[PDB]
RNA sequence: CGACUUUCUGGUCUGUAACUGACGCUGAUGUGCGAAAGCGUGGGGAUCAAACAGGAUUAGAUACCCUGGUAGUCCACGCCGUAAACGAUGAGUGCUAAGUGUUAGGGGGUUUCCCGCCCCUUAGUGCUGCAGCUAACGCAUUAAGCACUCCGCCUGGGGAGUA
RNA sequence: CGUAAAGCGCGCGUAGGCGGUUUUUUAAGUCUGAUGUGAAAGCCCACGGCUCAACCGUGGAGGGUCAUUGGAAACUGGAAAA
RNA sequence: UUAGCUAGUUGGUAAGGUAACGGCUUACCAAGGCAACGAUGCAUAGCCGACCUGAGAGGGUGAUCGGCCACACUGGAACUG
């Protein structure tokens, strides 16, 4: 979709070698539509423009669907990856999406209105936003199973 | 030692049906004879650890079989512990 | 694997033997130095290998076999 | 743990100990009864003053002093801050603070309100350093 | 005061080593605050058998009638299951 | 010891979920039979079957995977497990993933689904969560 | 070693009394896995101002800055102690007639021998302190022969 | 826990289903068993062996390089109960791609003993690896995957296993 | 607890922990209401006053793991039957 | 790093005694009676309603205010009503 970049930070990774100490400005960008699509990316560079270039290029490739109702997930689940797990839940309107900073940016690049959420386990942004993308890729909808199950909506339904 | 000779000898009697393999009455009789034999061995084998562990587990399992015979039955248990003279 | 040696030489023997009644089969069981051709290079199953080995080691203790053999 | 052993156990936390032994007056001046008073301040005197030296490169010479508060419990405490007019056996107020200067001590004096008078030449002591608004 | 059920307690007679007095152990179990699993716990009840007619293993109900001695509180109401080796 | 039937039932169901096959059978109980019928009602088990043999008859399940052998359901777990005899009254009925997620509950008459539970409003021992 | 630290005592006792004209009553060093802690009790006047500690510490540190026969660098603890002193000699008690002292005497009270009083006058072994214990006033003659431990105390 | 043997027993499993009818479960307390050293006693001492000393070395030399010898090691029981007893993988339960062995089993067909083959599991112990999961490492039917009753620990480092 | 902190050294086993398949009863639980009964206030909700707020007040809600009884027999626990 | 407590104690007998109750206390006879599911001992403590932080779970707290309990220099009493 319309690619909207979202980097988390720029770490310099000093790959010190024989002699010199080569530090690469490493930055991971997440590219999304904030309207039902998002995708993360990784890039190791020596500067902000090179890093954003490469990581946005990587991020716009892999995307997601972000199935929502009221612009919000029809269900509630939690995301987990490598002990960087995070928890998610919808929220009543006007309350706003609440989550830790970086994963909050992830979910606004999914474009949600009101969410119960909080980061857990690891505070490393990469790991926790990866648990986040796992969870978001593990969303479904009532119609999906109303098809999948022979039974339909309005009898076994959110 | 024992083998099935004295086993069957002492199961000839307490079998609710002579083809049974539960109803530990005959079976606990076998266990009684065998623990007696292994205790003779233990008096022969003054120091070890196999006789100790074996007697532990065997007598405990037979004890629990009795407890069952006291829960499953109420008279068979006593009549054994007076006839067999074990786990009274 | 595993790393045992040839079997089916029991085409006229088995499953349990001998222990001692043919010194010549024992000539082929293990080495002749007193050292033991391992189960790695003897072959029969650890049950039969172990029983044959204790047979030959008894023969050593039985003087039917030398414990160690010289040259 | 298993549910039963969980029941026959409290699952005790790892509750800490206050690294500031701030046992304020409590029952010190009657019955000499030990009492965990958490007062932010007790009045008391530094019977002796001193000065340990820091190592290189930052030879930021820090000065200490041993003090007794209302409970009169011995401790060697460093003085921070620039400027003073007190001496041996001067009454001093000590606040809880552990700094990078020297172990064996976890408290610190405060400037401005007692014998260790602060300096009103700076503007940071506008609400603190014991000194009034620099007017 | 029979309208008042007093304090009846079905339970087993555990001892009678008192003059005309027995002890009924009536079993209960209390909830856990954090958890919800428990085990059976009870309160022994020094109780007056009118002639120490009770026996060990006697499942029996009783009746709070009067403080009869030290912790001797509950009269027997009816011997339910006076038992011997079963 | 096979302490709980729910636990082994659900762990082997999740194992089949991983292995992506449908035809599997297992020693049942009357409750296992009834809940398997509830499963076929839910659908994600395309077919269930019960016979009798030692000791309880083998319940025979034949799953309804997705169009591409995907779990129509997402998650599955026991609730009433050894030691934890956990009950839910009329209002104590939970709603895993609301209607989409479901859970049978044993009640004073029998085992009923979450829809039945909040429908006839008889609580009971909540059994196992599936979503 | 102890001989070494004594040598530093003589070499650095020069500064102390050409700088702040103090005298070191001693220099002793304690160590806990790092540059040890040479506490030098600097004397001169009794009521040493903190500045009179800062400047003296400057002097002694500069003195040893170029002087350290001891191979490693170490913490200089520059101490300008107060009048508080262990009273072993009778003159130690005589000087302290102004200030309170606490003593541990062969005849204790309530198990332990240590008691603090504020001296009113000097009377050989006998004591006319305004000893204050449990908020109690009195002049109690503590026999020095009883005294197993005696130290001049803080004035508070 | 390996020289051989026996003692009089403890345990191992294939198949077995024999049938009372859950008799099962881990297991606080308790509690046995238990490297080595050490040691009490009573012997041995074959080594070995601290300490040791002769003695290099060097005022010093046991420091080590010597020479011998050395408590004890070794026999009787206790004390010893401790360790790297470590997989820092409690036990049992049963599920779950494979390839792919073992250690005993069994069966079927396969063929002269298929022993020869294959394959099915029995019950373990492999290596690679589905999935899964771990920071990583890797396990992965013998999970570190999935679950379940029951035990203990862990709470920064270390202070100090020490008081 | 595969390695950063954690599996005795390893046992036997008392209590106890949980409890196989099926058939009934029980209602103990369990669930499932009715009762009495949860000072008050605060407590949440609404609302009244105080300019308003603060605030009290008003009522409601909430508030037992309490006792009792209505069903119920899935389940665990019994009871019985294998 | 709190495991035995335990003798009017245990129970009854008779007396008394109190609103009652009973070792409640006397005399009797008898030996109990509790004890790891932690008695006992020690520290400590007013109690709760309530309150603070916590999404909550929870944790923590226990100012006035509601009540309940304990005390009134110290101990030993008792008159009164």
């Amino acid at each position: 979709k319309e690619f909207e970049e979202r980097v988390v930070t720029i770490n310099r990774v000093a790959k010190v070698v024989k002699g010199g100490r080569r530090f690469r400005f490493t930055a991971l960008v997440v590219v999304g539509d904030k309207n039902g699509r998002v995708g993360f990316g990784t890039g190791k560079a020596q500067e902000v423009p090179e890093a954003i270039k490469k990581a946005v290029e990587a991020a716009k490739k892999d995307l997601v669907v972000v199935p929502r109702v009221e612009g919000t997930t029809p269900h509630t689940i939690t995301g987990r990856y490598g002990s960087g797990s995070v928890f998610m839940k919808p929220a009543a309107p006007g309350t706003g999406v609440i989550a830790g900073g970086p994963v909050r940016a992830v979910l606004e690049l999914a474009g949600i209105t009101d969410i119960l959420s909080k980061s857990l386990g690891s505070n490393t942004p990469i790991n926790m936003v990866r648990a986040t993308i796992d969870g978001l890729q593990n969303l479904k909808n009532a119609e999906d199973v109303a098809k999948l199950r022979g039974k339909t909506v309005e009898e076994l339904y959110n | 030692a024992i083998s099935q000779e004295r086993k069957n000898e002492i199961i000839k009697e307490y079998r609710v049906h002579e083809t049974d393999t539960g109803s530990p009455e005959v079976q606990i009789a076998v266990l009684t004879a065998e623990i007696n034999a292994v205790n003779e061995h233990l008096r022969t084998h003054k120091k070890d650890h196999h006789s100790r562990r074996g007697l532990l587990k065997m007598v405990g399992r037979r004890r629990h079989l009795l407890n069952y015979l006291r829960s499953k039955d109420i008279q068979r248990y006593r009549e054994l512990i007076k006839s067999l003279g074990i786990r009274r | 694997g595993r790393r045992r040696k040839k079997v089916c030489y029991f085409t006229a023997n088995g499953i349990t033997h001998i222990d001692y009644k043919d010194t010549e089969l024992l000539k082929r069981f293990i080495s002749e130095r007193g050292k033991i051709l391992p189960r790695r290079v003897t072959g029969t199953s650890a049950k039969y290998q172990r029983m044959l080995t204790t047979a030959i080691k008894r023969s050593r203790h039985m003087a039917l076999l030398p414990y160690v053999k010289e040259e | 743990p298993t549910i039963n052993q969980l029941v026959r156990k409290p699952r005790q936390s790892k509750i800490k100990k206050s690294d500031s032994p701030a046992l304020n007056k409590g029952f010190n001046s009657k019955k000499k009864k030990f009492t965990d008073l958490n007062s932010p301040q007790k009045r008391g005197v530094c019977t002796r003053v001193g000065t340990m030296t820091p190592r290189k490169p930052n030879s930021a010479l820090r000065k200490y002093a041993r003090v007794r508060l209302s409970n009169n419990i011995e401790i060697n405490a460093y003085i921070p801050g620039i400027g003073h007019n007190l001496q041996e056996h001067s009454v001093v107020l000590v606040r809880g603070g552990r700094v990078r200067d020297l172990p064996g001590v976890r408290y610190h004096i405060v400037r401005g309100a007692l014998d260790t008078s602060g300096v009103d030449g700076r503007r940071q002591g506008r609400s603190l350093y014991g000194t009034k608004k620099p007017k | 005061s029979e309208r008042n059920d007093r304090k009846v307690y079905v339970g087993k007679v555990v001892s009678d080593k008192m003059d005309k007095t027995i002890t009924v152990l009536v079993e209960t179990y209390k909830t856990h605050k954090l958890y919800g699993k428990r085990v059976k716990y009870s309160k022994k009840y020094k109780t007056h058998d009118e002639n120490n007619s009770a026996k060990l293993g006697d499942i029996v109900k009783i009746q709070e009638t009067r403080p009869l001695s030290a912790t001797k509180r509950f009269r027997l109401v009816e011997i339910v299951e006076e038992s011997v080796i079963i | 010891t096979m302490t709980d039937p729910i636990a082994d039932m659900l762990t082997r169901v999740r194992n089949a979920n991983m292995v992506r096959h449908e035809k599997l059978e297992l020693p049942a109980s009357n409750i296992k039979k009834e809940i398997a019928e509830i499963l076929k009602s839910e659908g994600f088990i395309k077919n269930v079957e019960y016979v009798e043999d030692d000791k309880q008859g083998v319940l025979r399940l034949f799953l309804k995977y997705g169009q591409n052998d995907e779990r129509v359901i997402t998650g599955l777990k026991r609730i009433s497990k050894p030691g934890l005899r956990v009950y839910a009254k009329a209002s104590e009925m939970p709603k895993v993933l609301n209607g989409l997620g479901i859970a049978l509950v044993s009640t004073s008459e029998g085992v009923i689904t979450d829809k039945e539970a909040r429908k006839r409003n008889v609580g009971g021992e909540i059994i196992a969560y599936v979503w | 070693m102890a001989s070494k630290i004594t040598e530093q005592v003589e070499v650095i006792v020069k500064p102390i009394m050409e700088d702040l004209n103090f005298e070191l009553v001693d220099v002793e060093y304690v160590k806990e896995g790092r540059d040890h802690f040479l506490r030098i009790s600097i004397d001169k006047e009794g009521g040493v101002d903190l500045n009179d500690c800062t400047l003296a510490s400057e002097k002694i540190s500069e003195a040893m800055d170029a002087n350290d026969p001891i191979p490693e660098m170490y913490y200089l603890d520059v101490a300008s102690p107060g009048a508080e002193r262990p009273i072993k000699k009778e003159q130690d008690f005589q000087n302290a007639i102004t200030k309170p002292v606490f003593v541990s005497l062969y005849v204790p009270i309530e198990g332990e021998k240590e008691w603090l009083g504020i001296l009113q006058e000097v009377n050989n072994e006998t004591i006319v302190v305004q000893v204050k214990i449990k908020a109690r006033t009195k002049d109690i003659e503590i026999p020095r022969d009883k005294i197993a431990k005696a130290r001049h105390a803080v004035m508070i």
